[PDB]
């Protein structure tokens, strides 16, 4: 309904160009508000371009920022020039509302501004200690390691196991992110039936599945 | 411009309870009797969400738990009576004057009885090794409060160079965290040594979390 996408990584000599596209709504009645999110950090507002087409600034990033749109495309542009590694971030689009509140978001798309290249995650299965088993449960992993730039989407089983799962946030070691998942089963879970780490990388355009096999 | 700062930057409120947090604005918000202050919840992964709307309207869809009160430049946010689902950072913002301004957050933890973490150790995947390298990896799950410390032992020796740790978000119905710790050796290192041990240390037990394996056939 609104729907950013962008380029993931941007080179710091270059330009930061993302599109948010937008339905159910009409860009001739409503506004659209930019927004950003560095890792960790607070919400930034960077702008707005009005249903009446006129736009107003982040004050500090006016001069190297700008929003426009095609009202027939349902599309609204974002603009940005002379690129910091501090604009690395989550970039959202929201509806206005005129000019009381954002009411519906996008879900935002990762922008990395940094000179590394592109790197494709190794994605390993982690099953238990080689043998038996102990426990009446029993927890395997998924470890993936080596990627640039963030993000990575991380499911099991496609998704349906979804229960007793914790992904962690990855770890930025040289140039390079780490992530690891792990889930936990009733013993009768596992070996017994199958269980599958899935994994995107949407920057190198690399999916990978592993499925846990006992060691 | 106008500057929002949010108080505190973090606070811990037990389910069921009450929790008020506070945005000042550097001038007046006001504008003709309405104030244009403004909030948002945001959970992990998420974009936020409006819950409130000049100073004091509840969105559309929103529980009745959540209010809001102020004018002028002091302005704040209630939950009442808190539920984990709760567990978010809140975000206030005005609009009296262009630029729009956010708050810099406040982030709600829940508070909930003590838990030990659940532990398991994973030595390197045979797919890893072929590929030369060697990662071992240990999970702390489900435990609170927070705070919690990992210790690597190679052949019984101490290690923290090539550790790397990581926190889940707190988990929005259990209200629990979750870490893992990843030590990472060069293939090369790992199979000259014999015993690998991640330790968890947490005021829920005492006795230390140890949980080992062998390098074996
Ligand atoms: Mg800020």
């Amino acid at each position: 309904q609104v729907k950013l996408e962008e380029s993931g990584l941007v080179a710091p000599s270059q330009s930061l160009s993302i599109t948010c596209t937008v339905s159910g709504f009409s860009l001739i009645r409503y506004g659209v508000h930019w927004v950003r999110q560095p890792p960790g950090k607070g919400l930034e507002w960077l702008g707005v371009i009005w249903a009446g087409g006129s736009t107003n600034y982040n004050s500090a990033l006016m001069s190297r920022l700008r929003i426009s749109k095609d009202n027939s495309k349902s599309q609204v542009f974002l603009k940005m020039n002379s690129l910091q590694t501090d604009d690395t971030a989550m970039y959202y689009c929201a509806r206005d509302d005129e000019g009381y509140v954002m009411d519906y978001w996008g879900q935002g798309t990762s922008v990395t501004v940094s000179s590394a290249k592109t790197t494709a995650p190794s994605v390993y299965p982690l099953a238990p200690g080689s043998a038996a088993q102990t426990n009446s449960m029993v927890t395997l992993g998924c470890l993936v390691k080596g990627y640039f730039p963030e993000p990575v989407t991380v499911t099991w089983n496609s998704g349906s196991l979804s229960s007793g799962v914790h992904t962690f946030p990855a770890v930025l070691q040289s140039d390079l992110y780490t992530l690891s998942s792990s889930v936990t089963v009733p013993s009768s879970t596992w070996p017994s039936e199958t269980v599958t780490c899935n994994v995107a990388h949407p920057a190198s355009s690399t999916k990978v599945d592993k499925k846990i096999v006992p060691r | 411009d106008i500057v929002l700062t949010q108080s505190p930057a973090s606070l811990a409120a037990s389910l069921g309870q009450r929790a008020t947090i506070s945005c000042r604005a550097s001038e007046s918000v006001d504008s003709y009797g309405n104030s244009f202050m403004h909030w948002y919840q945001q959970k992990p992964g998420q974009p936020p969400k409006l819950l409130i709307y000049l100073a004091s309207n509840l969105e559309s869809g929103v529980p009745a738990r959540f209010s809001g009160s102020g004018s002028r430049t002091d302005f704040t946010l209630t939950i009442d009576p808190v539920e984990a689902d709760d567990a978010a950072t809140y975000y206030c913002q005005q609009n009296n004057g262009v630029p729009w301004t956010f708050g810099g957050g406040t982030k709600l933890e829940i508070k909930r009885a003590d838990a030990a973490p659940t532990v398991s150790i994973f030595p390197p995947s045979s797919e890893q090794l072929t590929s030369g390298g060697a990662s071992v990896v240990c999970f702390l799950n489900n435990f609170y409060p927070k705070d919690i410390n990992v210790k690597w032992k190679i052949d019984g020796s101490e290690r923290q160079n090539g550790v790397l740790n990581s926190w889940t978000d707190q988990d929005s119905k259990d209200s629990t965290y979750s870490m893992s710790s990843t030590l990472t050796l060069t293939k090369d290192e790992y199979e000259r040594h014999n015993s690998y041990t991640c330790e968890a240390t947490h005021k829920t037990s005492t006795s230390p979390i140890v949980k080992s394996f062998n390098r074996n056939e």
